[PDB]
């Protein structure tokens, strides 16, 4: 009471027994502390069954095994902005029908020596569709997304991708290989739109990052001897209630594979990666004329 | 003026001490925390989550980097063949490095607890066979044979059927920390050897590949906790940040 | 008229037959609010007395916590990370040397007026929050909240911060999110004439009360810019150690 | 002596630290409050007055000072024509400096809420019009045409009947708070553009002027709230005060 | 109980919570605070349609349209000196119907090339009137006003004048134009009487403020399409309960053209603005012979 | 000897336009007359930005 | 106009403290108001003592932000930072 | 800034004195306690053997 | 003005005096000068026993 | 692209060897008329 509540952990469901001799919760202490979400939950272990029962989303369905090879982004299911979360004033549109549906990006050829593709979201979706339309012709949105990557072989085909979301992936540079140049990523390697990006060092992600550690984020696997297909449903992450669609990617999705494609000579060379993406409670703000970026 | 004494430690910066500071803005309050999903909340947190590891840490350049992911499996000559080996501390500098376990491990100077391994078989359908994955508790060395590992913690692996099992690493140890092993002194606190055996074979028809990769995802029980927060070593940096 | 608007007697069972295990082992310092509420060099500041960096007594220090290594790859392994910060500066003499010299650490918002001089009449400091002390005290402790526009500060932001063709010479704006530019930290020898001390001003800084939200994985390459992911490319390490062979330890 | 410890902070001078200091003039009260009218109590009840928006900031000589304050308007051609344009954004380096919350907001980093921008049109009785006040939201450059700005956010403003009406420019922004609008990287927490467009023209009888002039009033709205209190760039003196 | 109430805060209707050690309260932390009268509110917006349906003051009246475009300043109504804020002992002197009524000053120009004119007050009627008499032969003067400025213009004329009363409107110089000079303003200029003073830089209002910014204070617009006359009714604003009414200006009423007068050949060039002001409330205390200042 | 001042408790009561003029001359309003800046920065058309 | 009367809005949940703007947020920021020189061959105070007359309009930040109002009551906190032109502390 | 005199005896360690200093590592539980035969409590106890 | 750091096992031991495992963004370090009274810190019961 | 703008299904034939594709009943008018090629391919359901 005599203090202000201003410290970064209020609204906060957990109690911060602190010391503070000051007007300012910011100044006290950082005191005591008074399935898992990071673990790529389930539709089973995300209690979500009844939504992924049969995947349609909009005019659009995708036939996949159910449930329990189905990820939930963070253990989050996407949603609308609640009225404290958002800050805009204006009403959002929620078209939810011609917006959230299953788009078909591409079918990237996976290959033995393939080292594995990145596509940035929105920006795949940002010039096609009702979706693109909204997301040019608006300033603020916001979006969930159940991407399905598709990727078909033969029960005599072997290999795995970790088709994985990567929030916030930055694109770094070789710096020039010395590490002494300080060079940035072109535009079309950072927004490489519905077409991707190939990475040059999938190792590092082309980010200074292992690719080994990449399973904290909201993963799977498309193992092809177990599954021919990887369903991550992905909420809207961010600092924002909304943001840009243009200038800012919430997340990147990884495909690479971990396990290089083999096969005996006979079967059928053309292996491709098929990238499907429906946005889920898609949310534009802020409309003035339409702008490609 | 309040009688006071000063007691060794005024004037003093503790980088740890945890204290009462001057707030540089009055009365301002912050922008409220929007609702973010996959909060963290404890590390321990990032600990239980199956992390890629690098028990094939053979490759070094660059062209080659993405082979450290997975190890090869093929078939053999039926003699209980050794697939790989890797030592099954998390905070050893080796295999774990490249696990999220082992990078929050090297923070932090005591482990304690179970730990996850998930071998998983990326090799074709018609790929069967069983690998026997030991895990030898400190004490006993490489083992020779197959014989030999199966003495210690062992699971039997069916990677035609399940393509992908996990070798829980069980917490045995004298202490009830470990701190992390490194080649001396302080091998006292091994977790022990984690080796892959042939138990079978690797068995393809005609058009399957006669070579398999497997993947192994490292990581932590619920019962892990890691204690005494320190700098890390596992990276280090002779460079300034320009 | 539409409708449609603790082990005891995989969690060590499934695998080993198990004894039953007390575990009091507390969780307690692997939390945020004990893995970050430990101070770390952010920023040195130099003041020379012929050196070309800071000749004139004054510096103005961008707030960028991304330059030292340590805490650079502490605070990375989250994208999203809302905290309140506890700055200390400790002030010394390229030596070491405690001198009597009195300085004014101002924190210097943005849109504030960064200081051109060390004579400079920004330095009235009527509005920004300044520190006076002299290198005798004890390091100047202050309590910095949560100031970002955003709800989290963002060590990574996949996009650009203004709108329009992105260039080759704008590609430097790539990951620059002004959410987390906060203004310089502006730094003086408080008086007309030049100081007679080399002075060196180390910015240790712990963050209390940390909220973060998204794991990323951490920096296994070598950090080369600040706000950048940059990593030498010719020269890529691997996460850890190597081995001769597999079968081998 | 009670024991105790300095911690870091001691003998330092925050300059917005709220403390305690010894009174100079021990029993001093002050000369009674007497009630004056018009009391402040907060800045933003400041920022919510309407205060003369500087729209046509092209003259610069003292002579012509004064046409800052109002913009022309005058009969068209009738093909949609551009009257004038101007930022949205309170704090920038621009039109907005000549308003009190273009000023109160150079005193803070952040601000929040929507902005009224009233259009008072002081030409004759007998000039009547239409004009297309249109805000554009981030994002969209400057409306080539009345009809590329027609898509935001706009109000139709009929001068020849109510002679003065107010444009809201709403809160539309990804983040909760805008910092200051800048040319360069901070051009992110733009608040778009405000565009006067004839929305048929300036029509006028004989004996009427045939130029005439808007007065923009610019203020904020009740959801307005201005952030971490700074020092203010709008002016600068590089010399003492004498 | 143990401190003595001597902040700068006291009698304030706001509990500030703070944190003191010593013996007085203004040693103690600035700590926290435990329509609009600024935005000019209307006779309407303040509640004061009873006293403003018609305007008649003393013997006085004006014909004006009311309440919705009748400004109260800084939404105060004028009144007499209260017993806690009065410090003078003597009963000051209420003639209420001869120095409370409108005096019509001067009728100013409007031209084309107009700059803008200021009227201090009271001196505007320090020489003229009962009210003049009361406030030479007293010391202590305290009174709120009624300013009218009329302003008739033709249908088809244009041009919007900024009626605002400036509260301790000091005038500063030019300094000598190049800023080296220390000049001040002579006692014709800050004090001009009846007849004003024509502003020489009204950008700045000759006190380096800008005109934009004017409106914060009592304001009103004499749009010449909409209203030909601006009432503003304004208290006594002063930090003392009295003040004299020879050396001391209260407020300075701004008449200044923010859009140029314009009309066509043939209209009457004429356009006058006149200044009507009435004395509220007034109360004169400190008798002695009269001074002219 | 450098003084900075902290005020607390504070009550203002009426806002006036702010300062756009250079301060000359303490407890004084005077102003470069043959001088006088706008109040912000200027634009070379009103069409544009 | 509340955002109502122009266009569609949705409801927004404004946690937005105003407590910032308040006079002692905005006020109480210690500010330079006065600076006192006491040199040795100068001649501004060569006798080692000054006479400061009270006048906090010598600064134009501080200067500036209090003559945003006309009559503004309000208790100081006056720091007095002492040292040397070269900025040296030394014993005196 | 509540008034205080420091009085003598400030700054000085002794090594005797029994008070309260900083923690190093902040939230840091120890090693849980397991039981150890024959712990000693007070020094009389080895001088009774 | 010195430096102490308590440098746990497996943090990294400074190889020189500008190492930058002086940053201390995890490990416990205390900042003093020697005309400070001596620095004092509570170090726990630490040992994995 | 053109096409997964409208209504589409994504049919995994390795797993389920037969999928049905629901055209949805989507037409201006309440009934259609036979489409042809010409004034009464206003009438026009659509491509699949
Ligand atoms: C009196 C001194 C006050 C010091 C105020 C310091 C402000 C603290 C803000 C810290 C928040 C992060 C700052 C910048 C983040 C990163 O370095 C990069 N921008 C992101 O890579
Ligand atoms: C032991 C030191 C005590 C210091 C006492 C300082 C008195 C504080 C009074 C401040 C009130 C304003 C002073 C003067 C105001 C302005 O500068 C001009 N006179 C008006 O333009």
């Amino acid at each position: 009471s005599h203090e202000n509540s201003n410290s970064a952990t209020e609204g906060s469901t957990i109690n911060y027994t602190t010391i503070n001799y000051y007007k300012d919760s910011y100044a006290a202490t950082a005191g005591k502390q008074s399935a898992a979400p990071l673990k790529s939950p389930s539709a089973e272990a995300c209690g979500y069954s009844d939504r992924v029962a049969q995947l349609t989303i909009g005019n659009s369905t995708i036939t996949t095994q159910a449930a329990a090879n189905i990820i939930v982004g963070y253990g989050e299911w996407p949603s609308y902005c609640s009225d404290d979360d958002a800050t805009a004033v204006d009403k959002p549109t929620r078209p939810d029908v011609s917006v959230n549906r299953f788009y078909t990006l591409d079918t990237k050829l996976w290959e033995k020596s393939s080292k594995g593709w990145y596509w940035k979201f929105p920006d795949v979706l940002t010039e096609t569709g009702v979706f693109g339309q909204n997301a040019q012709f608006h300033y603020l949105y916001r979006s969930g997304f159940c991407i399905h990557v598709q990727c078909n072989a033969s029960k005599f085909h072997q290999g795995a991708l970790l088709v994985a979301i990567l929030p916030e992936y930055v694109i770094g540079t070789v710096a020039g290989g010395t590490g002494t140049e300080d060079s940035h990523p072109p535009y079309i390697q950072t927004q490489p739109g519905a077409d991707g990006f190939e990475l040059q060092h999938p190792y590092v992600l082309d980010a200074g990052i292992p690719i080994s550690q990449l399973t904290v984020c909201p993963h799977q696997w498309i193992n092809l001897r177990t599954n021919n297909c990887a369903t991550i449903i992905v909420p809207y992450m961010n600092t924002l209630p909304f943001d840009s669609a243009l200038n800012h990617c919430n997340f990147g999705l990884l495909v690479v594979p971990i396990s290089p494609l083999d096969f005996d000579q006979g079967a059928t060379p053309v292996i491709p990666i098929t990238i499907t993406l429906a946005p889920m409670c898609s949310e534009f703000a802020g409309l003035r004329q339409a702008v490609t970026q | 003026g309040f009688p006071t004494e000063l007691k060794p430690g005024t004037n003093q910066f503790l980088t740890t001490d945890d204290g009462v500071s001057a707030p540089i803005l009055p009365n301002f309050h912050p922008t409220p925390c929007i609702h973010i999903p996959g909060e963290v909340r404890n590390l321990l947190e990032l600990c239980q989550v199956e992390t890629i590891l690098e028990v094939n840490n053979v490759p070094t350049n660059a062209t080659s980097l993405m082979e450290r992911l997975r190890f090869p499996v093929s078939a053999q000559a039926g003699k209980g063949e050794l697939c790989a080996v890797f030592r099954a501390d998390p905070g050893r500098d080796g295999p774990w490095q490249s696990t999220m376990l082992g990078q929050l491990c090297g923070y932090y100077t005591q482990w304690s607890g179970s730990l996850e391994v998930t071998f998983m078989f990326t090799g074709s359908f018609m790929a069967t066979g069983k690998m026997l994955i030991a895990y030898t508790p400190p004490g006993g060395p490489l083992p020779k044979d197959r014989a030999t590992a199966m003495l210690g913690t062992h699971v039997i692996w069916d990677f035609g059927l399940q393509s992908s099992v996990t070798l829980v690493i069980p917490w045995i140890s004298n202490t009830h920390y470990r701190a992390h092993a490194r080649d001396g002194v302080f091998d006292y606190y091994t977790t022990g050897l984690v080796s892959i055996w042939y138990q079978t074979n690797y068995v393809v028809p005609i058009g399957a590949p006669n070579t398999a990769y497997i993947i192994a995802l490292a990581a932590a029980q619920k019962n892990f906790t890691m204690k005494l927060c320190k700098d890390t070593s596992h990276i280090l940096q002779t460079a300034s940040i320009q | 008229r539409v409708a449609d608007m603790n082990t005891q007697v995989t969690s060590d069972e499934s695998m080993i037959e198990t004894r039953c295990v007390l575990n009091s082992h507390s969780t307690a310092e692997t939390t945020l609010d004990s893995f970050f509420s430990r101070a770390g060099l952010v920023g040195e500041i130099d003041l020379p007395l012929e050196g070309t960096t800071n000749p004139n007594g004054y510096a103005n220090w961008d707030i960028d916590i991304t330059g030292y290594a340590q805490m650079r790859r502490k605070v990375e392994l989250f994208t999203y990370m809302r905290f309140d910060a506890e700055f200390t500066f400790v002030a010394c003499t390229p030596t070491g040397q405690v001198v009597p010299q009195l300085l004014q650490y101002m924190f210097v918002p943005p849109g504030a007026p960064k200081p051109e001089s060390r004579e400079s009449l920004a330095w009235q400091t009527a509005t920004n929050p300044s520190v006076f002390v002299k290198l005798t005290d004890p390091p100047a402790q202050v309590s910095v909240p949560f100031m970002s526009p955003a709800s989290a500060y963002q060590w990574f932001y996949d996009g650009y911060p203004t709108f329009g063709e992105h260039k080759q010479e704008k590609d430097l704006e790539y990951g620059a999110c002004p959410n987390n530019m906060m203004g310089t930290f502006s730094v003086r020898t408080v008086g007309s004439s030049k100081s007679k001390y080399a002075l060196v001003v180390r910015i240790y800084m712990r963050m209390k009360h940390v909220r973060a939200w998204i794991p990323r994985p951490m920096r296994n390459q070598n950090y080369l810019f600040k706000a950048n992911p940059n990593y030498a490319g010719d020269s890529i390490k691997p996460t850890g150690t190597s081995r001769n062979a597999i079968t081998t330890l």
